[PDB]
């Protein structure tokens, strides 16, 4: 778990987000085309985990977040002057061109 | 839509590059320059569903540029010719070689804004501007024109002579890059003008001054044949890499000797040359050491004793 | 055009940078042509 | 692609609303077309100074674009300021009014410019347009007429005794020129002793942004030195120390050697001789 | 001269962090690396005013000479300090302290402050990095103890395990009476501190 | 402080996530008290069913919301700092003596020289 690691983990959680919609819509379905309390009953019963994992997953996520302590504001670049490879790329084409 | 553009993101990251967040566009964007140069430079990731893959929008002008040099010739035809160029990149994205022509354009425009803002203050050795093109005038009437693009042995000779001009240019911008450090330089400053400038050109104009000027003495005594020995000691003589000879053009005095052969009996005169950068001819013989300027002068002073000693055997 | 969350974040200075300006003036082209057109009669 | 469909549906609408009201008909468009790519003619100027500023050439140029009918306000370079303002106008003129028309020739059009406004002179000259034209190379024709009234102003300043051209003050020692041509944008002039100067660059252009004294007896200075840097260096043979024990004056005093003591001297530039102490016997000739 | 101190904890915990921080947003880093010498006064009755900051501080560059040599104590470059106390009830805007950069040159070096009388006292060497911002400059401490007195031999000792790496904000004002240039170093701190605020803590602290 | 600006700001994820997660289960679960059907005036059913659409879109609106603070969030692991300036191109490291020879040469073009000596 490391820099852009996290974020790949947040893919994972993407998935199941729209599908709330239909799994509750399922449920509803039970009592609807159904006529089933029963039925209703497991949906139902699979329904919350969708919400509760999700939940659970983004608060320890921003937890994460603080965690690894990257700060609120996004800092302003210095203008950087001579990074290496900079150097050693221009030198480069210096003996490209000789 | 989602999944197509943050993983995107996670090839860019890990190529590792500065990311940072926009206006209300609310899209991320990349700091391309970040090797830098001098302007800092930014480019927001466009999602562009007509080509699936995304493109990065900016601000910048001319699709292409480099910094263009060349020689006009007394009816200013070309002759010379150059273009600044880059190596090639080997990326696994189209994107990230957008960034790189993104990061290149943004770097010429900064080395073109070097030079035209030593082009104000170097004006005194007689460069000029019409702002859209720079005069430098020179010897034998031509003008080593520069220009940023928009949008038999002889010619290889002075081919490599381009690339002299157009990459050690860009060395000693990187120079310039390593002076942005602030050190402040104090000893040199009233040896400079105002104030802070670049100093990227103004030695490459010096060294040429210096081959025209020590040409020309060297044809004055040829006109006549006499006797003589130069003795060259360039600063760059001696470098064990490019950091070294980075310093090596530098405002630092450049002596030359010239023991110049006259009589095969009277000892040889002495000649000091030390044109400093900013901020000349020494004459040393049996008599007495001389302060001259014009190189004219120090011809005449060997007039004197090319007469003088040539009375002096005629004195028995 | 027609007419001309917390996520003010952005880096200071910016420029040299770039940032739409999607559009701009364009409208006030015409519209200038318009509040002049009428300015004769004004 | 925007122009061609946000443009024609406006000006299709006034197309009616020249049959909503009285007949005009055709012109009513074709003023509209003007001011319109006359306005844009601003706005790729204007922005075009921003250019100026936020890069090359940084400060002194901050041209400020106005909200009303527009109107631009460029700067300059700071002197104890200066500005241009530049706008569309209308000057209807009799000369074609009657000799034209009847014809494939316009009446009214009516009516469209752009004014060119050059203050700070009194002369408010109204200088021409000619596209291509850039935010730039108004501000160098303008550098131009200014920095050259400055030049004729200081060589009206400038003394008699030395003579100069009116390609840019180029004024003469003999033989030697001294060019001073203003700098562009910022003024201290860059002049050029003739190629790479030594240094009296200190000792002017440096010293003229010091900006004490007028930069006319500064240069007195530099024609009244100039002159000793060349005999000085013709002073080797014969050591003409030239001793100021007896006077600073303008005649000037070489001394000789090596040894009451005469005192050989030149000045109109002509032979001389004055031995001194006090004052002896003096003669002039003139050879050469 | 007055300078215009300012001060930030680092734990140790989170210190490589700020260093790839202040890396991508600062100029340099320059290596820093010194040996403090502090020689004290000791005369009677008063008025002394033998304050802790009136004992006398030598100061002197010692990273780029060799650290095998012995006779490092004399040959190496010096200078002096005094560094008065900052100025009272000084807080949100930096403390202000005077301060005067000596220099000096002969063989004769360290003997001096016995030709003033003075002897001894307690000495530390500083590490760490200095970062350029025009006229301002921020460095930052480590105060390790030396293996040995006026010893330059690694393993240099900590004050602890776990020490604190103390970040130091400063410029230096030509004179205190030009209240101008007072404004433009008050301003180029505060741009520093908003600078660096993002990932960092600093205030005022007396002294 | 640093401390107390993500801590406050992880408040205000946590506050909205709870928020976003709450409306939906509510808008869910009050759905089915507005289930009843038999027993209603005939007029009384009708405002009910603009509330089931209005408590529908409510749901997928906070569902909206969660999106809202999954781009946050990632824009927050994308604003940390680069661990190190990224490779390049190094390859083809440059010649230093071409260049001196090159310089040297071409600074000497056309002159005599004439050796160092001491």
């Amino acid at each position: 778990s490391s820099d852009t690691q996290q974020v790949q983990n947040i893919l994972e959680l993407e998935a199941k987000i729209p599908d709330i919609l239909s799994s509750a819509g399922k449920c509803i379905e039970a009592i609807q085309l159904n006529n089933s309390l029963e039925d209703f009953r497991k949906y139902s019963k699979e329904f919350l985990e969708t919400v509760e994992f999700i939940s659970t997953g983004l608060r320890r996520q921003a937890l994460e977040l603080e965690k690894a302590e990257v700060p609120v504001v996004s800092l302003q670049p210095k203008k950087r002057y001579a990074s290496t490879p900079l150097s050693n790329l221009i030198f480069d084409q210096s003996s490209k061109l000789i | 839509t989602e999944h197509e553009y943050y993983t995107e993101l996670v090839k860019v990251k890990e190529a590792s590059w500065p990311l940072f967040n926009s206006q209300g566009s609310n899209h991320l964007s990349v700091q391309y320059s970040c090797l830098g140069g001098i302007s800092l430079g930014l480019g927001l990731i466009r999602m562009k569903p007509e080509s699936k893959s995304f493109e990065v929008q900016s601000s910048l002008l001319y699709s292409q540029a480099a910094l263009k040099i060349s020689i006009l010739n007394k009816d200013r035809d070309e002759i010379g010719s150059s273009t600044w160029s880059w190596p090639s990149q080997n990326c696994n994205s189209v994107l990230l070689k957008d960034i790189y022509k993104l990061q290149e354009i943004l770097f010429e425009m900064d080395i073109w804004n070097s030079l035209l803002q030593e082009a104000q203050s170097c004006g005194n050795q007689g460069v000029n501007f019409t702002g859209d093109e720079i005069l430098v005038p020179i010897s034998d009437d031509h003008v080593v024109r520069i220009t940023l693009e928009t949008s038999k042995q002889e010619k290889e000779l002075l081919k490599c002579l381009c690339d002299t001009l157009n990459a050690i240019a860009h060395i000693l911008f990187l120079k310039h890059c390593r002076k942005s450090d602030r050190r402040s330089q104090q000893p040199e400053l009233y040896m400079a003008i105002d104030a802070n400038a670049p100093l990227i050109l103004r030695p490459l104009i010096f060294y040429y001054n210096l081959n025209q000027e020590s040409l020309e003495f060297q044809r004055w005594l040829k006109q006549r044949d006499i006797s003589f020995k130069f003795m060259p000691n360039y600063p760059w003589e001696k470098a064990k890499d490019f950091l070294e000879l980075e310093n090596s053009l530098s405002i630092n005095r450049l002596s030359i000797s010239w023991r110049i052969m006259v009589s095969n009996f009277e000892p040889a005169i002495f000649i000091q040359h030390t044109p400093t950068l900013h901020g000349v001819w020494r004459c040393k013989d049996q008599y007495s050491s001389n302060q001259f300027s014009s190189l004219k002068n120090v011809c005449q002073y060997i007039e004197h004793h090319i007469n003088s000693l040539s009375r002096r055997s005629k004195k028995t | 055009d027609n007419l001309e969350e917390n996520k003010n974040q952005s880096i200071e200075n910016a420029d040299y940078s770039f940032s739409p300006e999607d559009f701009s003036v364009v409208r006030a082209f015409m519209q200038s042509l318009h509040s002049s057109k009428e300015a004769p009669d004004v | 692609a925007k122009y061609r469909v946000f443009i024609e549906l406006h000006l299709n609408e006034e197309i009616a609303a020249a049959f909503v009201l009285q007949k005009p008909i055709l012109p009513l468009i074709y003023n509209i077309l003007h001011k319109f790519c006359l306005y844009q003619r601003l706005n790729l100027l204007s922005q075009q100074t921003f250019q100026l500023s936020r890069e090359s050439w940084l400060g002194h140029l901050r041209g400020v674009y106005d909200e009303k009918p527009p109107r631009l306000r460029l700067y300059y370079w700071p002197q104890l300021g200066h500005y241009i303002h530049i706008f569309v106008n209308t000057q209807p003129i009799s000369a074609f009014e009657r000799t034209l028309s009847s014809k494939r020739s316009s009446c009214e059009y009516d009516h469209f410019l752009l004014l060119v406004e050059w203050h700070h002179d009194g002369i408010v000259e109204h200088v021409p347009l000619d596209d291509h034209m850039d935010a730039q190379h108004l501000l160098l024709l303008i550098t131009q007429k200014h920095a050259q009234l400055i030049l004729e102003q200081i060589r009206k300043e400038l003394h008699p005794n030395i003579f100069s051209e009116h390609v840019g003050g180029g004024l003469k020692i003999h033989v030697f020129d001294n060019e001073i041509i203003v700098k562009v944008n910022s003024v201290t002039g860059r002049l050029v002793l003739s190629l790479s100067p030594p240094r009296h660059l200190r000792a002017a252009e440096k010293n003229i942004a010091l900006n004490t004294q007028p930069p006319a007896q500064i240069l007195n200075r530099l024609y009244f030195f100039c002159i000793q840097t060349q005999l000085l260096e013709v002073a080797q043979c014969a050591e003409l120390h030239a001793v100021q024990g007896y006077y600073s004056f303008p005649y000037l005093t070489f001394s000789k050697g090596k040894w009451w003591v005469l005192a050989y001297n030149v000045e109109s530039n002509s032979w001389s001789v004055r031995l001194l102490n006090a004052a002896g016997q003096t003669l002039y000739t003139q050879d050469v | 001269m007055q300078e215009l101190y300012l001060l930030g904890v680092v734990p140790s915990r989170r210190f490589e962090a700020v260093v790839n921080s202040l890396s991508k947003t600062l100029d340099g880093p320059k290596t820093i690396l010194e040996f403090w010498v502090v020689y004290r006064p000791k005369d009677v009755p008063p008025n002394l005013p033998r304050q802790p900051d009136s004992w006398l501080r030598l100061c002197s560059n010692i990273e780029s000479h060799d650290e095998t040599d012995t006779e490092w104590s004399k040959n190496t470059q010096w200078s002096m300090y005094l560094e008065g106390n900052s100025e009272p009830k000084r807080e949100d805007k930096c403390g202000i302290r005077p301060v005067n950069r000596a220099k000096l040159t002969n063989g004769s070096v360290t003997e001096f402050v016995e030709k003033m009388g003075y002897e001894f006292s307690h000495e530390y060497i500083i590490q760490g990095l200095e970062y350029f911002f025009f006229d301002t400059t921020v460095r930052i401490y480590q105060t390790l103890i030396p293996s040995q007195q006026r010893s330059i031999k690694p393993p240099f000792h900590p004050m602890n395990e776990e020490q604190p790496w103390i970040l130091h904000v400063y410029t230096h004002v030509a004179d205190a009476s030009n209240q101008v240039a007072m404004a433009k170093a008050e301003a180029n701190l505060t741009k520093v501190k908003t600078l660096l605020s993002a990932f960092c803590d600093l205030k005022n602290v007396r002294l | 402080s640093f401390q107390r600006q993500l801590v406050q700001r992880t408040n205000t994820l946590n506050s909205s996530i709870d928020n976003a997660t709450l409306t939906i289960l509510s808008r869910f679960q009050d759905i089915l008290d507005i289930a009843i059907n038999e027993g209603k005036d005939k007029y009384t059913v009708a405002p009910e069913v603009y509330q089931i659409e209005c408590h529908t879109v409510s749901m997928v609106r906070a569902v909206e919301q969660l999106l809202d603070v999954s781009r946050q969030i990632k824009s927050y692991w994308l604003t940390n700092s680069l661990s190190t300036s990224f490779p390049t191109v190094d390859y083809s490291e440059p010649d230093l003596e071409k260049v001196k020879r090159t310089l040297t040469k071409l600074q000497n073009h056309l002159l005599e020289v004439s050796l160092i000596e001491p």
